[PDB]
């Protein structure tokens, strides 16, 4: 499954399933730790969409699962998220891509 | 089909805004004149141990064409400046006075356009030539007919010198090359032409014969003036290249351009034989080969002019 | 086997030739017509001579005898043989011919033919002597071979002669514009001599033995085989001819540079040899590229391993796939 | 192909092209791109298009280039009334040596005195019927 | 470890500069993927960090400053600068109203008519469901404000001549900078506030409303503001172009009126003779171009209006006033004062440098010559396609783009799917010009010659020679281009399209391309005839069947080249004629095995033969060949005015064809039978356009003069043709009837008499 452990605990009754577009500080963090993606790091907060599943079916599911106004460590199993190949690049092979999004608005 | 041809006050907008552009920019700028050649040469050459501007151009010019690269590229910039110097030199009754003035400006502006080292470039870049006729070809000619016009004897002489150091078989190989393809009048080609002139011009809304007849005048041209002056020393080097390893005799390929040249124009006079009236394109082409032959009797008479 | 060929051959230092005196007293005196001489090739140093079995050919200069190597021109007369030279045997009274990229074998015959007559043309003595010192260069790296090949089988040579000539030969290749002119056409001359194989041949030999011979002689074998590599480097700058060999033998410079010992200029041949032909890198393959990756995780953090990367990245003025996709998926998603 | 065509007739041509086939490709049948040219106000004749059919998954420069090459003797016949048209503006619809010498300098061509002379000849003055002949030439 | 830190270290710094370039590489021509796992390593922060840090290590801040181009704005820029060529001016209500003088204006201010591909970013993202590639996006307004106080900044340090240089020299504090600055500008990142305070920056005295040119500089930082000075007389040159275009909008309206109503009063008034032929002279009989340049012929007796005249000759005066030719505030002088004095100072060993540098003084005072130069690459776009031009720009740059890219796989899918959007592009066959200007046909001939060089991609070439055909079929200047690289098609050229249909498709449908055909081009096609022989087909090669000595597919490809390069508009060109027919007699091999040994009816009755014995076999294709080589030979006959006139070397001509083909053979030939009916496949057997052909030799060499020659003929296949297409009355009877409307009916109602 997907692993949560909440890191900045916050409002618990919103929840993101209900299909429209979210905002998310969503990052990314390698096997071994290195953050590969962050949202930090580009400056500037990804827009996440409920239900389109333009984003990874493993990501996707983490995202969902934590509620809206809260933040946890969105650990997700490298099967689920980008399988055993990944990033071309950005993820080495089979290497855990574990996720630490917070959810912001929407 | 003139009479439902598709007037000018009704037609597409854009495509009449384009013609009228075209058709101004040909009226206009090509016989706009802009005498800035000389004001740019000598603004630049005001040089206000170190090299002046102009030299410094000198000198990369002869560095690049210095490499071996067996190519010739666009150099748009050597195109602009070749004609801007070869023009600048080419500023060229009268009384004594006034005819000694002008010979002592044309030697003075020769002089500035000379020390710097624009025999050597000439030199090289015609070396680097190959034989390959284009562009390159005639824009040095050019810059070599300004840098050498009045018979300039200090111009031979550094070219005499760079020639016995250098000591390159290559420069008389790639003139050979160069002078032996030159265009002579073909038949084939003059009646080419005649029946491109009967389907008519105006027909789906200069000549192939003759075409390089300038290249060819302006290049005997400067071959008749890098033999002017007398000078005995560069006849003897053009006639045998002792201190080079291969000697090219310059007069044989010469003499055998004037036989094919000759034999042009006889068969150009059999075919125009039976007819008594000579067309116009007939007596252009005839005007043509006459001044090509003329300067080549000139270069001849250079060649052969002193004891 | 004596054979006239055109082309590049009259340009190489195969096309040399040495004409010595009978007398050995005043051999520099003026050839005259009819005078015995005899012709040594610079390149091969084997005196030809007219053999009965062979006709026209080199000989050894041990079996050269005086008789079969006596030659001399038939027309202080002639300018460096320029006139109509026959090539006739003192001994025999043959005339030299032709029999059959155009090359033709040249042989003996009793009667010839009407244009046997051939021009001679004078060589530098720069360029003599530089077929000299190759030649004798290139013989002493054949007596190296062959000691190497009678050590080889048996466990338990001239290295400092062997050091000295290549000492000697980096000198001569060493990098200084006509100097980089000359430069290039004498490794060109030392390549169609093969003098880059022979290089080859030691390199592979050193790298056949991992250590023989006795404990101090082989001490130096470590820098022999530095000195060869470094000769080799310096014929592979400036050399058309040595860049198109390498790309033809990437595997094997490839293998020989995964060797821990003496990576530095296996490398460094590898890195000038793909600057000098681009078309190695699109020759290359994904081994290459993991070495390259690998060498870095095993040696250490170097440049010139970087270097060599950046110069397989793009080559040619554009960017080839294969290279890009090996080196964006060999050592960038490890990050280490 | 079409480089004497009409831009607007190109431009409909193309729209009707696009809307036909939506893929680009130029895999409307033959049949039914001149279903669509007769719905678009052009019918076609059926021999004509029996005939395109039979000489010839083709994009639509090549159907453009068909369509001129249909459309050739269309574009000849309204040359040949444009020249009559001509011919008729002349007195009585008859061009004389004059008449035929102005038309020849106001086209541009430039024609000389023996090729007016032919002319004439061919078509002193002309009649309506030689000045139709020459038109048609 | 910090950055900064690893400056003295000499080993880390060189290590992460190493690193920096196998980046700047890796991304380096196109690769948005890779140029995506760079900033995704490097993530996007770190190289705005390492911008706005001044202590960072020089070489080290030297390498990020690259790459922050190189892997996010290198393929927006290339595009940009490829696109600046074409300065397609589409007309528009803001950019009708044009002025080049607002004094000089400002280099790179104002509305720009140009139609510019705009470029397009997209957000980088790593967490999307991964299963080409956009450019990853840029901070654009955030990056160019980051950049212009780094160049005020740069600028401030210059002035105070401070002895502690950014990044440790004066290289490393400002070459970057330049080098960013001008990349982003070249993007048209930075509006007209942006840009003027850049060049206020730069020279505040001379763009009145010290600089960086006047504080010295090195060699490279010269560079650099030589860049930018190119570019600001590029620019320039843009809004000249730009009121030269509104213009001609303008004129061209007032023209159309004063046409109209010239027409008009021409129309009512009929009294007049000469004057009436004198405006028929100027108007629609005359070509369209013909016009233009009478209506234009009052430079320096017109029927065009006075006060018109005088607009346009003003209009003219503005123009050489704003180039300057003939009279540092103005920017010409400015950079030709900067020029001279950077030459002036010292000797600078960078060849590069100093030839920009005098690239743009010419440039500069020339203002006209470049306008001249640039006169051709102009062109007005209609107003309701210009989203058409747009795409048309935008493919053309993605076709650059890839030509720049070595070729390989998985990357001619895009070219071929870029080269079917040109051709269903409206603007690509409406107007032929933006085709011409954009240099499609160049970008494609330089794709077909990198993969050309065994033909490793033969879509790429099918589509590319597809393409160049279909160029030469838009107009006949087109033709003419193709004319002029003619040599290459005929020197390099199996299946589908080749380059020697392109150009035969160049050729055909124009008389003065086919007269003009050079003695080269027949030698070539003469000794590949030549060559035809003793060889085999590849199709029939690949099918396993034994050789016949010659292969039909070439050889019938090439014939049929020269019966185009003969027969054009009808007529046949009597020198093309004589030279081709004498370079195909010269070598007897080109010619069928059985002409020399056997006959046309022995070679017709061995096609049959082989038809009978078990879309590729090669009864047809040699019954093919066949027949395009009698009918190649009686193409190039004289016609009869030739015949008429008595010609020594048409009459040799026609009687060496006749003796070479006797008639016999040829009604030998016609008379064979076709199976009229279920209906047979004409791909596997004899087509009626060999008797069609045959037929078309036969009047052209012979001809039926006596009328029992005309009896025997009408009897002999002429009959038994007539008896089955009235019995067959398909696609077979629908090619009979063809065959007899092409060659039977002309040649009866020719032989009527």
């Amino acid at each position: 499954g997907v692993e949560i452990e909440t890191i900045s605990p916050g409002d618990g009754r919103t929840f993101p399933k209900k299909g429209q577009t979210c905002v998310v500080h969503y990052t990314g963090m390698l096997q071994n730790g290195k953050k590969f993606d962050s949202s930090r790091d580009r400056n500037k907060p990804f827009k996440f969409r409920i239900g389109k599943q333009e984003v990874i079916k493993g990501f996707e599911e983490g995202a969902a699962q934590m509620s809206l106004g809260q933040r946890a460590k969105l650990t997700c199993t490298p099967d689920v998220a980008y399988g055993a190949t990944g990033h071309p690049g950005v993820i080495p092979p089979n290497a855990t891509l574990i996720f630490d999004v917070e959810l912001l608005n929407l | 089909a003139c009479f439902r041809m598709t007037p000018l006050y009704n037609l597409p907008t854009h495509r009449a805004c384009n013609m009228f552009l075209e058709s101004y920019k040909a009226a206009w700028i090509l016989t706009e004149d802009h005498s800035f050649e000389d004001r740019m040469i000598d603004d630049l050459s005001k040089a206000g141990k170190k090299p002046d501007p102009l030299h410094q151009l000198v000198l990369h010019f002869s560095r690049t064409a210095l490499t071996e690269k067996s190519k010739l590229d666009e150099d748009y910039l050597y195109m602009a400046y070749a004609d801007i110097m070869a023009k600048s030199c080419h500023l060229e009754e009268v009384s004594f006075e006034e005819k000694e003035m002008e010979k002592q400006r044309l030697l003075y502006q020769q002089s500035r356009l000379h020390t710097r080292g624009a025999a050597e470039m000439v030199l090289q870049m015609i070396s680097a030539c190959k034989g390959e006729t284009g562009a390159m070809v005639s824009s040095t000619l050019k810059l070599g007919i300004s840098i050498l016009n009045g018979g300039n004897a200090e111009v031979q002489q550094k070219m005499l010198d760079y020639l016995k150091d250098k000591k390159e078989v290559g420069f008389f190989q790639s003139i050979q090359a160069l002078m032996q393809t030159c265009s002579v009048l073909d038949l084939n080609a003059f009646e080419r032409q005649n029946k491109a002139e009967g389907l008519g011009m105006v027909n789906e809304d200069g000549e192939k014969v003759m075409a390089d007849d300038e290249f060819t005048q302006d290049l005997f041209r400067f071959l008749q003036l890098l033999c002017e002056g007398h000078n005995n020393d560069f006849q003897n080097y053009l006639r045998t290249q002792t201190g080079n390893t291969t000697t090219i005799n310059i007069i044989i390929c010469t003499v055998d351009y004037l036989l094919r040249l000759q034999e042009s124009i006889s068969d150009f006079y059999w075919y125009y034989s039976g007819k008594d009236v000579i067309e116009e394109q007939g007596k252009r082409n005839f005007s043509k080969a006459m001044s090509v032959a003329k300067q080549v009797f000139n270069s001849l008479t250079e060649y052969i002019q002193g004891p | 086997l004596v054979y006239y060929e055109g082309g590049a051959v009259c340009t190489h230092a195969r096309s040399l030739w040495r004409l010595e005196p009978l007398r050995i007293s005043w051999s520099g005196s003026h050839l005259r017509w009819g005078q015995p001489l005899r012709i040594r090739h610079v390149t091969t140093g084997r005196y030809l001579a007219l053999t009965e079995d062979q006709g026209l050919v080199v000989v050894d200069a041990c079996k050269a005898h005086t008789k079969a190597t006596s030659f001399c021109f038939r027309v202080p007369e002639i300018k460096y043989g320029e006139s109509l030279c026959f090539v006739q045997h003192v001994a025999s009274g043959l005339w030299l011919t032709y029999a059959a990229v155009l090359k033709k074998k040249a042989i003996l015959h009793q009667e010839g033919h009407m244009d046997d007559a051939l021009f001679l043309t004078r060589c530098q003595q720069e360029e003599s002597q530089a077929a000299r010192m190759i030649h004798s260069t290139a013989g002493l790296y054949n007596q190296f071979i062959k000691g190497l090949d009678s050590f080889s089988g048996k466990p338990r040579l001239p290295i400092e002669a062997v050091i000295l000539s290549l000492q000697d030969l980096i000198g001569y290749f060493e990098p200084p514009q006509s100097k980089l002119r000359s430069l290039r056409n004498r490794q060109s001359l030392f390549q169609e001599e093969g003098m880059l194989s022979l290089v080859l041949n030691c390199i592979d030999r050193l790298n056949v033995y991992t250590t023989y011979a006795g404990e101090e002689a082989a001490e130096s074998w470590k820098e022999i085989v530095n000195l060869l590599y470094e000769l080799l480097a310096s014929l592979i700058r400036g050399n058309r001819a040595n860049c198109a060999l390498f790309s033809t033998n990437l595997d094997w410079v490839v293998s020989k540079l995964d060797r821990l010992e003496a990576s530095s200029g296996i490398l460094e041949v590898l890195y000038c040899v793909l600057i000098e032909s681009p078309e190695v890198l699109n020759i290359i393959q994904e081994n290459h590229i993991k070495s390259i990756i690998s060498l870095l995780d095993k040696h250490g953090r170097n440049h010139k391993v970087l270097d060599v990367l950046c110069s397989l990245c793009v080559c040619n003025g554009v960017a080839v796939r294969s290279n890009q996709d090996l080196i964006t998926e060999n050592l960038l998603p490890g990050r280490e | 192909m079409a480089d004497q065509l009409t831009e607007e007739q190109i431009a409909e041509f193309k729209e009707a092209f696009s809307l036909f086939d939506k893929d680009g490709d130029g895999t409307i049948t033959t049949k039914a791109l001149g279903t669509v040219m007769r719905s678009l106000g052009q019918n076609p004749t059926e021999a004509e298009l029996q005939d395109m059919i039979n000489e010839v998954t083709i994009d639509f420069p090549a159907f453009l280039t068909m369509m001129a090459r249909k459309m050739k003797d269309t574009d000849s016949e309204e040359e040949i009334r444009e020249a009559f048209r001509v011919f008729d503006k002349d007195g009585n619809g008859y061009i004389s040596a004059a008449a035929l010498r102005h038309v020849m300098t106001n086209l541009g061509e430039k024609l000389t005195d023996e090729e007016v002379d032919e002319m004439i000849r061919e078509a002193g003055q002309v009649n309506y019927e030689a000045f139709v002949q020459m038109m048609t030439a | 470890m910090d950055i900064l830190e690893l400056s003295e270290r000499l080993d880390l710094q060189r290590f992460h500069s190493h690193t920096l370039r196998l980046y700047r590489a890796v991304c380096a021509l196109g690769n948005n993927r890779v140029a995506h796992a760079l900033c995704s390593h490097v993530d996007q922060a770190q190289l705005l960090h390492a911008l706005e840090d001044a202590h960072l290590p020089g070489p080290l801040r030297a390498g990020y400053y690259d790459l922050l181009i190189s892997i996010h704005l290198e393929s927006a820029c290339r595009s940009r600068r490829s696109m600046l060529s074409e300065y397609i001016v589409p007309l528009t209500p803001e950019t009708r109203a044009i002025t080049l003088f607002p004094r000089h204006g400002l280099p790179g201010v104002g509305v720009t008519t140009s139609l510019r591909p705009p470029h397009h970013f997209s957000p980088p993202c790593f967490v999307a469901a991964l299963p080409a590639r956009l450019s990853p996006a840029i901070p654009l307004e955030a990056l160019r404000d980051k950049a212009l106080r780094m160049l005020g900044e740069a600028v401030r340090d210059g002035g105070q001549h401070a002895r502690d240089p950014v990044g440790g020299s004066v290289e490393f504090q400002f070459v970057p900078v330049l080098k960013l600055v001008s990349t982003l500008l070249v993007m048209g990142i930075f509006g007209d506030e942006d840009v003027k305070q850049i060049l206020k920056m730069i020279e505040p005295e001379v763009f009145t409303e010290e600089g960086l040119l006047q504080m010295k500089l090195p060699e490279s930082v010269k560079l650099q503001m030589c860049n930018l000075l190119e570019y600001f007389c590029d620019q320039e040159l843009q809004h000249r172009v730009e009121s030269l275009a509104a213009f001609a909008e303008r004129y061209v309206d007032k023209l159309q009126a004063n046409q109209r109503s010239r027409y008009a009063l021409l129309m009512r008034a009929f009294t007049m003779s000469a004057a009436e032929t004198a405006r028929r002279t100027r108007e629609f009989r005359s070509p369209p171009q013909e016009q233009i340049n009478m209506l234009l012929h009052f430079k320096d007796d017109c029927p065009l209006p006075e006060d018109i005249r005088q607009d346009l000759q003003d209009f003219h005066q503005d123009l050489l006033a704003h180039c300057g030719i003939q009279l540092p505030q103005s920017l010409q002088e400015l950079v030709s004062h900067m020029v001279v004095r950077w030459a002036q100072e010292d000797y600078v060993q960078s060849p590069e440098l100093v030839r920009a540098m005098f690239s743009l003084l010419h440039r500069q005072y020339d203002g006209l010559g470049e306008l001249l130069r640039a006169l051709p690459r102009a062109y007005t776009i209609s107003p309701s396609s210009v989203e058409d031009t747009m795409s048309l720009l935008e493919c053309l740059g993605q076709i650059r783009s890839l030509l720049i890219v070595q070729m390989g796989p998985q990357e001619e899918n895009l070219m071929i799917q870029s080269i079917g959007n040109i051709m269903n592009n409206k603007v690509f066959y409406q107007h032929p010009n933006l085709m011409r200007a954009l240099g499609m046909h160049e970008t494609v001939m330089e794709v077909m010659v990198n993969v050309l060089g065994e033909i490793r991609f033969p879509k790429m070439v099918t589509s590319c020679c597809r393409f160049l055909c279909y160029f030469c079929r838009i107009s006949r200047q087109n033709q003419r281009s193709m004319f002029d690289h003619l040599s290459y098609l005929l020197e390099n050229s199996m299946q589908g399209s080749t380059p020697l249909d392109v150009a035969a498709a160049s050729v055909i449908d124009n008389n003065e391309l086919a007269l003009a055909l050079q003695e080269q081009d027949l030698e070539k096609v003469v000794s590949y005839l030549a060559g035809c022989g003793l060889q085999s087909c590849p199709m029939l090669l690949a099918k396993g069947y034994p050789d016949i000595g010659w292969n039909p597919c070439g050889g019938e490809r090439y014939l049929d080249f020269l019966r185009f390069a003969v027969f054009v508009n009808g007529e046949s060109v009597e020198e093309n004629a004589n030279v081709v027919v004498r370079l195909l007699i010269r070598k007897p091999e080109c010619f069928g095995p059985a002409l020399r040994g056997s006959g046309l009816l022995a070679a017709i009755e061995e096609a049959i033969r082989i038809s009978e014995d078990p879309r590729v076999h090669l009864g047809h294709a040699i019954m093919s060949f066949y027949a395009a080589l009698i009918d190649l030979l009686g193409r190039c006959a004289p016609e009869m005015h030739l015949i008429q006139a008595g010609k020594g070397e048409a009459l040799r001509i026609r009687a060496i064809l006749r003796s070479l083909v006797p008639l016999d053979d040829l009604v030998g030939i016609i008379s064979l039978p076709l199976q009229i009916p279920v209906q047979p496949k004409m791909s596997a057997s004899f087509v009626p356009d060999h008797k069609a052909s045959m037929v078309l030799f036969l009047d052209r060499v012979y001809g039926i003069e006596n009328q029992d020659f005309l009896l025997h003929v009408l009897d002999v296949g002429f009959l038994p043709d007539m008896r089955a297409a009235a019995s067959l009355d398909t696609e077979m009877a629908l090619a009979l009837n063809r065959y007899l409307c092409l060659a039977v009916l002309p040649l009866i109602t020719k032989c009527a008499p």
